[PDB]
């Protein structure tokens, strides 16, 4: 396989410098270049720069001066910092192979969202949301984002419906997961979320049947 | 009518150099060939390009102007793979594919 | 630094239509533009390199042109798992700029939401709120008017709505609006409904519920 693993903090405080890395998995480090892209909130995306094999890289001169992007070769890894952080570089970090003599991105890394803020982490409840009929599971009050919810460990993908997330008066997300499931399996198939909160390191498998 | 792409096979040994012959010319004149290496799952690995695209393989245009020498200097025992010249009229048309060995 | 700038902004095309994205370069960036795939939640896609060739695994419904400052992404027939965001990306020369992407949706029949209301779980009640979601589901178009009524009485600037995208299944959508209420106030009432207006319903659909049973 080829693959591209992100890793880094949830939260960061204005005027500290972010961390991140690329653990990668599948090619020979030393003979591909990893391109760092940023991705704003509801926004496109946005090249922070490359690495190439030789250990020379390339920024984006609106970037350059508080980037840095180096890499561990005996350890299959590409680092980006960002010093004297402010609440712009609140956004999606993606790491991504580069592929042929004349360059293209062919692979791309899951992501890591970076909330630039002062206010501490926060781990979400989760409620469950027991009833073609539907079922669900409840995410709320957690900071910073994301939350990404599954379904019997990904295997149940069809009626699946995530939510995006809503902020709340008092300053947290909620959001909510749903599922259509026949009512015929209600009885036999098992039914369970997987709300991953990486922010604070909570997972949370819950099983959501019926009441009386 | 698309471009060729000859000799089909190319054994050379390693360390000298490896010439390909892509004859493309068409009802225009106004093209722009490419030399791509083809990877064993299908997904193509541009090399070099007619005219030199600036941004070891070398792409040197004859006297005729239908014939083109793709020529890999100091041919690598990595360069063993597939190879093809796709065309561009200004629209793509790739050439046959041929083989490279390098003992 | 080359401006990468995809002309139609918004895409809605039929189904099974052709549908193409325009991205044209402010300078020379002739061959090395890649196409991308992206949609919500999950990470961008590739589809087309060196703006003609097609990536393995891509279906053939996909194409690409262009060679100077005008490329082209061309689908043959739109399929439903088409939905999503196109950009565009320049390998020329630094700072190897994106496009601003083109959102690609699908146009289709009107369909009724199917509604579907929830009551708190008693692990919530144990904490002092209460929230009843309401679930609007594969419907279209977006536009759907959702009310809360509990013991008769019109809620207002308590719940909060919220829409999935285009489904990527039979190109719907999805609702759930979440009114959120204290344990005291939720036990001192005893009907909570949700109605549901929209086109696809000549009379608006309600979801009536009551506390215990």
């Amino acid at each position: 396989q080829v693959q591209l693993q992100e890793s880094g903090p949830g939260l960061v405080k204005p005027s500290e410098t972010l961390s991140l890395t690329c653990t990668v998995s599948g090619f020979s480090l030393t003979s591909y270049g990893v391109h760092w892209i940023r991705q704003p909130p509801g926004k496109g995306l946005e090249w922070i720069g490359v690495i190439y094999a030789d250990g020379s890289t390339n920024y984006n001169p609106s970037l350059k001066s508080r980037v840095t992007i180096s890499k561990d070769t005996s350890k299959n890894q590409v680092s980006l910092k960002l010093s004297s952080v402010t609440a712009a570089d609140t956004a999606v970090y993606y790491c991504a192979r580069a592929y042929g003599n004349y360059w293209y991105i062919d692979v791309w890394g899951q992501g890591t969202t970076v909330t630039v803020s002062s206010a501490s982490t926060k781990g979400p409840s989760v409620f469950p949301l027991a009833p073609t009929a539907a079922l669900g599971c409840l995410v709320k009050d957690y900071f910073p984002e994301p939350v990404t919810v599954s379904w019997n460990s990904g295997a149940l993908t069809s009626g699946v419906h995530t939510f995006p997330a809503v902020l709340q008066s008092s300053g947290l997300y909620s959001l909510s997961s749903v599922v259509t499931v026949p009512s015929s399996s209600l009885g036999t198939k098992t039914y369970t979320c997987n709300v991953d909160h990486k922010p604070s390191n909570t997972k949370v498998d819950k099983r959501v049947e019926s009441k009386y | 009518n698309p471009p060729t792409f000859s000799p089909a096979l190319l054994v050379v040994t390693e360390g000298d150099n490896a010439t390909f012959t892509c004859s493309f010319s068409n009802t225009s004149e106004s093209f722009v060939l490419n030399w791509y290496r083809m990877s064993p799952s299908n997904q193509t690995d541009k090399l070099a390009a007619f005219p030199e695209d600036r941004s070891r393989f070398r792409v040197t245009q004859l006297p005729n102007g239908r014939d083109f020498h793709m020529s890999v200097v100091r041919a690598r025992r990595n360069d063993s793979g597939t190879y093809l010249c796709g065309a561009i009229s200004l629209q793509i048309k790739e050439s046959l594919r041929a083989e490279l060995r390098v003992t | 630094d080359i401006v990468m700038t995809q002309s139609p902004d918004s895409l809605a095309v039929s189904l099974g239509e052709r549908a193409t994205i325009n991205c044209k370069s402010s300078e020379s960036v002739s061959n090395d533009v890649a196409w991308y795939q992206q949609k919500p939640g999950q990470p961008p896609k590739l589809l087309i390199n060196y703006a003609f060739h097609r990536f393995t695994g891509v279906p053939d419904r996909f194409s690409g042109s262009g060679y100077g400052t005008d490329f082209t992404l061309t689908i043959s027939s739109l399929q439903a798992e088409d939905v999503a965001v196109y950009y565009c990306h320049q390998a020329y020369s630094s700072p190897y700029t994106f496009g601003q992407g083109t959102k690609l949706e699908i146009k289709r029949t009107v369909a009724a939401p199917s509604v579907f209301i929830f009551p708190p779980s008693d692990e919530q009640l144990k904490s002092g709120t209460a929230s009843v979601v309401c679930l609007l589901n594969n419907f279209y178009p977006r536009e759907a008017k959702v009310q809360w009524k509990v013991d008769n009485a019109l809620q207002s600037g308590n719940s909060q709505e919220s829409v999935t995208e285009q489904d990527s299944k039979d190109s719907t959508y999805s609702l759930s609006s979440t009114l959120t209420l204290s344990k005291a106030d939720y036990e001192k009432h005893k009907v909570y409904a949700c109605e549901v207006t929209h086109q696809g319903l000549s009379s608006p659909v309600t979801k009536s519920f009551n506390r215990g049973e």
